[PDB]
């Protein structure tokens, strides 16, 4: 997703091209609420 | 065996706004998680669609307009629709469109009487489409698109500009008056005057709101002016 | 149509609210937050290393205080100063007097469209040269670390030391280009746009945050000390941010009226 | 035919961390087994689990200190917790740490009496986290995080420093005293003096060992300082 | 918690065992062995041949013998010295007085995280010019051989040997670089850190091993005996170990306190 | 595995790209034991 | 179709080659008719 035109092949793995977020144990919604 | 091939006449080149990646260097990196933080923003249009405070010359800018005493055929006040127009200047929608080169869909105004609960009027709120010369009297905007708005219990009053071009997508931005950045003007009218009983005070002020509407929608991304950081 | 705007929130219309009509077609999504900001653009430009280098001391310094000066660029959409984080852009618009000049710079695009709190995202960097066929290298350390400044002697001819170690360096042919893509190293979760805190427990410069930044960048000639040219040499760095995320809104910058 | 394509910008270019592998020469080479050789070293952290002795000040160092005689109420010996500290330097946590930026979880100390059989005493253990000033009585003490321990049969006694941080992960050392470099002291206070019987020598001595924790973790490889040769 | 240390053995705790709390997350494992060591560094600096070389003698030489010195360099982390393996690094603090100046290299990063006691892996190697627009070539023979030095005379220009032989010889393009891999050659299973044998049964020198290195390199101009320059010229070397290992625990160098 | 980004294709054999030792006919395990 | 030689393989998406017409919600023919 993004300014991305490839769509078919991906050389380098996904944990070498991008970074990660470590493990731990459609229409836009709407921003502020009423009740 | 090698593969033999034959590179085009554009290698070596570099182009900023070429959809692909490069080669990483010092992958392997493990990041601390963000669920905790909440409001993500998927799209700018989830903050054009909120209204903001529109400016006027009280001669030296305040939002608000007076509503004087004597009596005159004038229109109160008008001004025309055009993004790149000062009175859109510091709102949100002309803010963020004036990094784009395309709009589509429905602006949309608001207005808010905050005068003393005792007193009673009505207004004429009225939009024209382009013309030779721009509406100067009440009988001449009754017959445009326009409506009546009186002064009650609620406080605020919603108007929509309909989407009437004669092409898909306008520009955002009028370097000249062609029909596909000017798109008419929008004036107020005072219907009759305001009543007040004795002893309160006189002249009372009337505030507006711009935002985007349900169906607007941006394109076409450009580069941006920096001169406000002189 | 009737409403009351003190309430805070109010629904979006259409047309035919009040009139006889009908809505829109969607169009196009240029607006993605994601999609906006995939784009590189210029940030700095410094020179070129010939020898081993001084770090710039702290902002207190005094003067007669010997360092190299406008070597080194931060990575960083945020105001900065003298190769250091700052909190108020400047300007020389008299360039005249004794003293020297401190090198800024900002991210014009990035706060144009600044209408956010918070911030994310990998970067991806790119070098190019000023001058007519050059050869430099470039060479980078993460945030929060220093650099090495020292030298060793090989055949009798100096080597500076930054031309070794365990964290990217890159070389390119005559004419080349340098590209490559970094992660998200700070210690901090976010990117804060605008701040309000305090780094240090005492004596601290409120609103100046400590590590809001990628790391740092440099350019340096493959040759030993005993080549010390007679003329600088420039060039330009480029970043481009990759799969961005925003987290809470805020207020654009004031358009001066004239 | 041939196969059109188009390098793109970074061509011919040398990156020393690039994550791939290069052309063989000399291949079709078979070596001898190595299954001969016990103990294989599979990660750094087995060796950064391992006690170490530290150092401090004689005045012309020594790993022990020298429990005095004279009553006071200033702590016995206090040393803040900063890898880059000097204590640390030679411990294998602080060696290690030093070629990295940034580090997690709880660091160990432990500690050992090697007075005589027949002495009897008690002493206080506190760690105090950041503060405008440092912790100077016991009364002060006793208030942060502290333990007691007493002299007994077995002889050491292990302590361990809660990780407590604005923020995940921290850097390994400090260009200046920002919350996420400097962690607060820690300091002894000698709870009761010591006891001995007739004709036994004075003033026994303390020992100290530093080594990480169970969930010590480090990140992000750094070059190295070779200042050591000279 | 009440333990004994003398017996040398201590199980690691965590922050629950005496007080109320819980563990920490794993995080990252960049610690790892294999992934640490896989990183290009600078090795030594060496001149380029530009005609047929004499291998420098063994170490009890005396003056008044002629060879080249400079020429070659060894592949191996441990210290160095006049292109034959040592046991004590050199540095001259006094550049001054008769008598040739012994090169020596250092594996910097190598003995700064050497904490074990026997390694092994492959190695990939890399060259580099420091002149503008040179021509050069690289040539290397296993461990525990020699360099042939003669000439033949092709149509009446001199040509070195070195140009021929079944051992890797390779060539660049203007401006370009070498890269290529290496197996593990040596005839001892490991390489040794430290050592504290003898090679020889008598008259020998304890600690010095004897084939603890992966081969030789040395690098040479294309032209023949008839262009002889006058200036010399250098190059870089690079090493990066790949899939390493490592076998003993051991003690780390000793920072000095100021 | 390693400091390596490849994960999906291998042109030279692994004879020809690594050196091989010739035949002859998780959590991390603790160094030193006590009984 | 068109003056384009490649009939097996695409690398980008139709989306970023080419431009398209947002939706709304043989023998040639001849031109000009008489009834």
């Amino acid at each position: 997703r993004g300014n991305n035109g490839n769509m078919t092949f991906n050389y380098y793995a996904n944990t070498y091209q991008n970074s990660v977020d470590f493990s731990t144990s459609g229409i836009l919604n709407p921003l502020g609420y009423l009740k | 065996g090698p593969i033999p091939t034959a590179p085009r006449e554009n290698s070596l080149m570099f182009l900023s706004t070429l959809p692909d990646d490069t080669v990483p260097a010092y992958g392997n990196v493990r990041t601390p998680p963000v669920n905790y933080l909440p409001g993500e923003i998927t799209d700018l249009l989830q903050l054009a669609r909120i209204p903001t405070l529109m400016a006027f010359e009280r001669v030296t800018y305040v939002p608000y307009v007076a509503v004087p005493t004597q009596f005159d055929d004038r229109p109160l006040i008008s001004f025309p629709i055009t993004l790149s127009d000062p009175v859109y200047q510091n709102t949100l929608v002309g803010a963020i469109s004036s990094n784009f080169a395309n709009y589509r869909g429905c602006i949309q105004i608001t207005l808010t009487f905050c005068g003393p609960m005792m007193a009673r009027g009505k207004f004429l709120l009225s939009y024209s489409p382009p013309n030779g010369t721009q509406p100067q009297t009440l009988s001449e905007a009754m017959q445009c698109t326009y409506s009546i708005w009186d002064i009650g219990l609620n406080s605020s009053w919603t108007f929509v500009v309909p989407y009437i071009s004669p092409s898909d997508y306008r520009e955002t931005r009028a370097i000249t008056n062609s029909v596909y950045s000017a798109d008419g003007w929008f004036s107020l009218h005072k219907l009759t005057k305001i009543t007040l009983p004795p002893d309160c005070p006189q002249s009372p002020c009337i505030l507006f709101f711009a935002s985007a509407g349900e169906d607007y929608t941006l394109r076409l991304p450009v580069d941006c002016n920096p001169s406000y950081v002189f | 149509s009737t409403d009351n705007a003190e309430t805070g929130v109010i629904e979006a219309g259409n047309t035919d609210t009040d009139f006889s009509g009908e809505l829109a077609a969607p169009g196009s999504n240029h607006t993605n937050v994601k999609f906006l900001f995939d784009r590189s653009r210029l940030l700095n430009v410094i020179k070129v290393l010939e020898k081993d280098a001084v770090f710039p001391r702290p902002f207190p310094t005094q003067e007669g205080a010997q360092q190299d000066d406008g070597y080194f660029c931060l990575l960083t959409p945020r105001p900065t100063v003298a190769s250091r984080p700052a909190t108020r852009f400047g300007l020389y618009a008299n360039p005249s007097g004794s003293g020297v000049l401190a090198n800024t710079s900002l991210d014009f695009n990035f706060y144009s469209l600044a209408c956010f709190t918070y911030f994310r995202s990998d970067l991806e960097v790119t070098v190019v040269s000023l001058e007519p066929d050059l050869e430099f290298a470039v060479g980078w350390f993460p945030s929060g670390s220093e650099y090495q400044a020292s030298s060793f002697v090989y055949d009798q001819l100096h080597v500076p030391f930054h031309f070794t170690g365990r964290t990217p360096r890159a070389f390119a042919s005559k004419g080349g280009k340098v590209s490559f893509v970094l992660p998200w190293n700070s210690v901090s979760s976010v990117l804060p746009v605008r701040w309000g805190g305090a780094s240090k427990l005492s004596s601290a410069t409120r609103g100046l945050p400590a590590h809001a930044d990628w790391g740092t960048i440099y350019a340096f000639v493959p040759r030993p000390n005993e080549k010390k040219s007679t003329a600088v040499k420039h060039v330009a760095v480029y970043i481009r941010y990759k799969n961005a995320r925003a987290w809470c809104p805020s207020m654009l910058p004031f358009r001066s009226y004239k």
